[PDB]
């Protein structure tokens, strides 16, 4: 159930969320190259 | 008609007691085995019963019996009429293979200590 | 072998009793007519009328 | 009179109860005689072996025992209904279970007469002592667009507070005091002197002979404990017999448009305010008001596992299918009906994508996939403002079972869109709307098939949405693994 992205202005890092009430952040240049998730903002008490 | 199966069940079992609850048996399928009262043991591929005995808050015990002078013998001690007697022995006087036919059952109980 | 070692109708009676005391019923009190219940039958195997005999 | 008790009888035991509980009432000599008459009839199916009309004579005994305005002296007639009463000891689970549990009411009611009926009103009014306090409380949850506007007015009526403490009071000690005292006291006097007496000193007197009745009843052996009582009651102190019927409880009417029994807890503020206990919840019904059972599942699990309400009181809930007769007739059965009907609740074991298990509930029904996620955005609001269903592949194991114990094994792959799972030990009757060919729209297959217990295995990169019993606002998704088979707050019925 996602609602939202954004790309960042580095172009590292992406943003998503949804009724997870999560931001979840992914980071592309990863030290393995895959897409790897680095933070689940969590604290929020609705959808994103 | 053609029998097909058959099972038997203890009704009081082997403590003198009554049986209660739900009892699922298996079939034997078709003497001493008509008179049999074990489970059959395929439980793979037998014919099966489910019944129901009703429960009760107690057990249902059966006590046993009490010896008790029976004065219908004891004092009742005088040679029977010469006529009901030979109708008595020539009964007994039968093989154990000869029916005993409802009169003769009556005839004997009530003399039941000639 | 080690197998260790391992009454009469007036006390198995309802009637001549309190029933906060009652504990169990003798079987010559209960004078309903035996009744039982079944429930089904059940054949795994497919080998016409078919009826249930008790006696 | 005696033809028409035995006419009324025999025509109720086929609005012919509240006609028999209205007849008797008119003269306080109309009680002994239908008791006389109930015994008969008791004693032929005593002799007989009928299994199935004990228990609308054993309501009715209770009934009109609690409501007979006196019993004379003279008279044995719990004596004959006792020992007509103990013979079933002998009878099959329940009927012993209802004898045993009536001949406890029936030394209650020989050794300490009236005290079975200044328990319930007590406890109804809210009327304790400070030694056995208890209460009871009826919340009449309705729809006001569903009820009927001739069940509103009998509700309104039901609330409107009738009776006062004092008067509660003065009903309670007159008819503690006629209860023992027969004719050969003065009700008109004891009630001219009990007008003009204060509230405290009436309560105080009321906690005494509550205490006396209860200790009365204690005492092992019954013929001494009436004349202790009626000794004791002389202490703390021919005419006509005065039929003293049962004071309207405490009721609450509450409008309930919802689904969720929510509401109870913003109940619980004013009882905050408002004070083991008990709550008789009165929930009227319809058809689809379905979702009343799906409400009851949370209340029974939520509380069990949050206890807020059960803190206090034991909760009772009573359904309606939808002063007057349907007012007397509501309270009647109400009052008198005290067995409960568990309705058979399904499990569930999940094993989610992430890896944890809790086992759940589903009370009417189990949806999963298209209808699922369907039910997903209809919770969604502003999301389905701002938001073909792509089939969801399982493995499904399901068993049919039998009380044999063999359970006859089945499996299939499949790639359905949704599957939901609807009722008949039970049976589940469920759909499969398989995939035939995946594109905006989907071949659909609906497969109906009787399964009691069910086995699902979706791939872990192929969550699937899970809804347990229709409630659209909280679908389960990110299962990969869900095993299914059938597993106070209870409702009610009269038999």
């Amino acid at each position: 159930w996602v609602m939202t992205c954004a790309y960042a202005p580095s172009g590292n890092y992406v943003a998503c969320g949804g009724l997870d009430n999560i931001c979840s952040i992914y980071n592309l240049k990863t030290r393995e190259g895959n897409v790897r998730v680095s933070r689940e903002l969590a604290g929020h008490t609705g959808y994103l | 008609a053609q029998l097909l199966y058959y099972v038997n069940l203890l009704l009081i079992d082997h403590r003198f007691l009554l049986r209660h609850g739900e009892y699922v048996l298996h079939m034997w399928q078709l003497n001493a085995d008509k008179l049999t009262s074990a489970t059959n043991p395929d439980k793979e591929n037998s014919m099966s019963i489910s019944i129901l005995l009703d429960n009760y808050c107690h057990p249902i015990a059966l006590p046993k019996h009490r010896p008790t002078p029976d004065p219908e013998g004891d004092r009742v001690r005088a040679e029977m009429p010469n006529q009901l007697r030979k109708q008595l022995e020539a009964i007994i006087a039968t093989d154990p293979l000869n029916p005993l036919t409802a009169e003769d059952k009556e005839l004997l109980w009530h003399f039941r200590y000639e | 072998e080690e197998w260790p070692l391992v009454g009469y109708h007036e006390q198995l009676t309802i009637h001549g009793k309190d029933h906060e005391s009652v504990f169990t019923v003798s079987l010559w009190d209960c004078d309903r007519k035996f009744r039982v219940k079944i429930r089904g039958i059940d054949i795994p195997v497919l080998p016409l009328t078919v009826f249930v005999e008790a006696n | 009179t005696e033809d028409r008790i035995q006419h009324a009888l025999e025509r109720c035991l086929h609005l012919n109860c509240w006609s028999l509980q209205e007849l008797v009432s008119r003269d306080p000599g109309h009680f002994l005689i239908l008791l006389e008459q109930i015994l008969q009839k008791t004693r032929e199916v005593q002799e007989k072996g009928t299994y199935d009309l004990l228990a609308p004579l054993a309501l009715l005994f209770y009934s009109t025992v609690l409501c007979t305005p006196h019993f004379p002296p003279d008279s044995d007639l719990l004596l004959k209904a006792a020992r007509t009463y103990h013979r079933f000891l002998t009878w099959p689970v329940p009927y012993c279970s209802i004898c045993q549990e009536l001949l406890t009411f029936i030394d209650a009611e020989l050794k300490a007469p009236g005290i079975s009926y200044q328990r319930l009103v007590r406890a109804e009014q809210g009327l304790s002592t400070r030694s056995h306090r208890s209460s009871t409380v009826t919340v009449l949850l309705l729809n006001p667009v569903e009820v009927q506007a001739e069940f509103l007015d009998v509700a309104d009526k039901l609330s409107t507070p009738g009776p006062s403490p004092h008067s509660a009071y003065i009903t309670l000690l007159l008819h503690a005091f006629q209860a023992t005292f027969g004719a050969h006291c003065d009700l008109s006097g004891l009630h001219r002197r009990l007008q003009s007496k204060t509230l405290a000193e009436l309560e105080a007197i009321f906690t005494e002979t509550a205490e006396a009745q209860e200790l009365a009843s204690g005492i092992g052996d019954a013929a001494e404990a009436r004349q202790w009582l009626r000794t004791k009651l002389q202490a703390v102190g021919p005419g006509k017999l005065r039929t003293i019927p049962i004071p309207v409880a405490r009721c609450y009417t509450y409008s309930w448009n919802q689904d969720s029994f929510d509401i109870l807890q913003e109940i619980l503020l004013k009882e905050q305010e408002l004070l083991a206990s008990t709550l008789r919840v009165v929930v009227f019904g319809s058809d689809r008001i379905g979702k009343v059972a799906r409400a009851y599942s949370n209340l029974r699990r939520l509380e069990n596992n949050r206890p807020l309400l059960t803190r206090f009181f034991k909760l009772q809930f009573f359904y309606v299918p939808v002063l007057p007769i349907l007012a007397d007739m509501l309270l009647y059965y109400c009052r008198f009906a005290a067995r409960p009907v568990l309705l058979q609740v399904y499990q569930t074991e999940l094993t989610f994508i992430t890896g944890e298990k809790t086992t759940e509930i589903f009370i009417h029904s189990l949806e999963l996939g298209h209808s699922a996620a369907t039910r997903a955005i209809k919770a969604s609001g502003p999301g389905s403002k701002r938001l073909e269903a792509v089939p969801l592949t399982l493995q499904i194991i399901y068993s049919k079972g039998a009380i044999s114990g063999r359970s006859r094994w089945s499996n299939m792959e499949k790639l359905c869109t949704s599957v939901n799972l609807s009722k008949a030990t039970e049976a589940l009757t469920l759909n499969l709307t398989e995939v035939v060919k995946r594109q905006g729209f989907n071949q659909i297959s609906t497969s109906q098939i009787k399964v009691d217990k069910v086995q699902i295995i979706g791939s872990n990169s192929c969550p699937f949405a899970v809804c347990l019993d229709q409630d659209e606002r909280k679908i389960l998704q990110s299962v990969i693994r869900c095993e299914v088979s059938p597993c106070c707050l209870p409702i009610m019925t009269f038999s």
